[PDB]
RNA sequence: CCCACCCAUACCCCGCCCUCAGGGUAGAAACGAUGCCCUGAGGAGUAGGCGGCCGUGGAGGUCAGUGACGAAGCCUAGGGC
RNA sequence: GACUAAUCGAACCAUCUAGUAGCUGGUUACCGCCGAAGUUUCCCUCAGGAUAGCAGUGUCGACCUUCAGUUUUAUGAGGUAAAGCGAAUGAACUUUAAAUAUGUAAGAAGCCCUUGUUACUUAACUGAACGUGGGCAUUCGAAUGUAUCGACACUAGUGGGCCAUUUUUGGUAAGCAGAACUGGCGAUGCGGGAUGAACCGAA
RNA sequence: GAGACCGAUAGCGCACAAGUAGAGUGAUCGAAAGAUGAAAAGCACUUUGAAAAGAGGGUUAAAUAGCACGUGAAAUUGUUGAAAGGGAAGCGCUUGUGACCAGACUUGCGCCCGGCGGAUCAUCCGGUGUUCUCACCGGUGCACUCCGCCGGGCUCAGGCCAGCAUCGGUUCUGGCGGGGGGAUAAAGGCCCAGGGAAUGUGGCUCCUCCGGGAGUGUUAUAGCCCUGGGUGUAAUACCCUCGCCGGGACCGAGGACCGCGCUCUGCAAGGAUGCUGGCGUAAUGGUCACCAGCGACCCGUCUUGAAACACGGACCAAGGAGUCAAGGUUUUGCGCGAGUGUUUGGGUGUAAAACCCGCACGCGUAAUGAAAGUGAACGUAGGUGAGAGCUUCGGCGCAUCAUCGAC
């Protein structure tokens, strides 16, 4: 016998989505064969977000993205990988290039309506593949009714 | 595919050490003490071993 | 006090199973990529927790499925996985 | 307290009614991955509760910072053995110093200096506290090990059991009775003690 | 009129002369029980029996369907066949015997000759299709070219069990040649020079049983002990160590090449090949029954810490116990998103489906207070320290955490 005082740890993140969409599962095909051929980290941690869970992908407002979009920030091209929405409070929607895992169909009519440029992730991998002058978002985490009661 | 013991096998040993045909060709394991003859042991040597 | 000897699921070497971990695999002569290839470690289990599979009655789709030249059922010191 | 259709300290029939039980009994295929526990702390006890601790599944965060039932070093406790008193003095003597285990500490997240304030404190701008600025990367300041991280969420059993070595406190005619740590068992097969909950070896 | 319901122990208690038969004074209680065959064609006739029936012989597609009737399981029983058994059997590991079996194999592919039978040989031309350079169809082959067939010969690969040789991996065991160390072993032999003694050799003396005793004294007609020296760096033991040669056992994972190497025409170097024999079937292998050696308590259940006690189990078949609804909560998937939810209803229909519509309403978008009421930007929605990612390499800094501020 072995004296192990200490346990192996089995992995306790997200391998594969569980999900079953046919379209993320070709994207997460798509983000494995970047993540393993290239040295970038944005093309890894754009596929372990694209492994999450809906709570671990809080949508993003048009808001929040024209708030990261100051300070020398305005010509770099926006990452969510959840759903960009609309914010009825802001009235001027600053120019954006926006890649996302989806849209609202406000948002999209802002952006182009703007004058920016909407994306999916896949067009984001055919331009950026490297994730070359991103600038990565993630929506609040914790901003929920169960977060709150915890 | 197969661990191969280098003091069974003298291929794997000499893949390790080159220096293994050179040590057993000059016999380094069979080196002869330097020449000279040995002074004996001092007297009080003795004297103090057998001290009852 | 000394020498040799006997054998445990313990220890060493080798094979095989499973689990876990770490790698490789597209200007695809290219893959049940839910696959395949390489390497290492580990294996008792009540209360309890989790995963994967097997089986039964019925429903949608499908196999241009089986069947009076014998369906289902039943018996079987006959076999295969 | 007899008898009232084999029914009587309140007959028989149907219904409410599938009445209630905390007590008894039972509770249905396979394989794989993990895997436990008995005063910790609080509450008036028994016909008592929570609760710590130990477990499993999901995730997420840079799975980042390192950490550790271990040794060493410095310093405590145990000065207790010991050596000497041609050192002083006389376990209570000391230059020096035991064994077993044992507390604390051992870095850049750190150390020091300087400036002010103080509503602390001090005779006191004095200490200390709070800020401010600066210096110290020339080695980041023992060893060994390091698939050993953290934070949530949800779920589950057990939470005043038995035996034993050691330490300690009491006792008896003799038995023995409390605690503390540790190990084992309840959950566990194998080799040996002919045999077997508590023995030895080994999981 | 229907059903993602039940299928005769189910479904109503009742698929049947079922609220019947039966029970109770009565109020009331209340079952069991479906299936020959397409058609009775439900066995003429003969024979044995008192009869029931039996046997022949018909009927049938089938009586292995005979009003005991579709199929006909198990418990349990009879006969036949095989086997075991000295106060239980059953079971596990492993042989053996007997009985009974599943595979595998029977030859394949490729070259060289000879004999046939045919021209869907190569090239060129035209048409068509394609992946746009590859193919298909028609003409040309005139037989040293293609395609089949038949006879020979040869190589390779082929089933089961084995033997030997050369290797690799692991391991057990025997022998041999060297090196080093210590008091450069200690001893010991043979010499040299000193010293000494008794369990005193020779000699001498005295007693005897004539066998031997006693005494004296230092090598003599034996020897011993101690010290120092030489041979001598002697040998050997013990310990450590470098190699060499045998004998035996178990195993052969992988499957083009790639690598590290070496003793380099090649190899023992990132895992077994080569040669040979018998047999080609129950021979190997497997299943069942039994004997033999070793191993092996009767299952739940309860209790406590555990045993013991206790409780359930004669046997077999069929049912037989964490379900549904409402309301929460966390997590997973999906749609839309500051909104979201068509289905109370209306429209429509191939009619309980599907499709379509919208007012209100619910939840969310604002909180706080008992209430009256009031009601969320000093600042690029703040400062500081971290922080993935990005960066023009100066910084920008997500989520999130800590702290100080603002409303």
């Amino acid at each position: 016998g072995i004296d192990l005082r200490w346990k192996h740890v089995r992995s306790s993140h997200r391998k594969a989505p569980k999900s079953d969409n046919v379209y993320l599962k070709l994207l997460v095909k798509l983000y494995r064969f970047l993540a393993r051929r290239t040295e970038a980290p944005f093309n890894k941690v754009v596929l372990r977000r694209l492994f999450m869970s809906r709570i671990n992908r809080p949508p993003v407002s048009l808001s929040r993205i024209a708030r990261n979009l100051k300070n020398g920030n305005e010509k770099k091209t926006v990452v969510v990988v959840a759903t960009v929405t609309d914010d009825n409070r802001l009235l001027q929607v600053p120019k954006m290039e926006v890649a996302a895992l989806r849209f609202t169909a406000k948002a999209r009519a802002r952006i182009e309506a703007a004058g920016g440029r909407t994306l999916t992730l896949d067009q984001l991998a055919l331009e950026k593949p490297t994730g070359a002058n991103t600038l990565l978002l993630r929506g609040p985490k914790n901003a929920r009714e169960a977060v709150k009661h915890f | 595919v197969q661990k191969k013991n280098p003091l069974r096998n003298k291929q794997i040993m000499l893949r390790l050490n080159p220096y293994a045909s050179t040590f057993a060709k000059e016999k380094l394991g069979e080196v002869k003490a330097e020449e000279g003859k040995p002074p004996k042991v001092p007297a009080s040597f003795k004297e103090l071993l057998h001290e009852a």
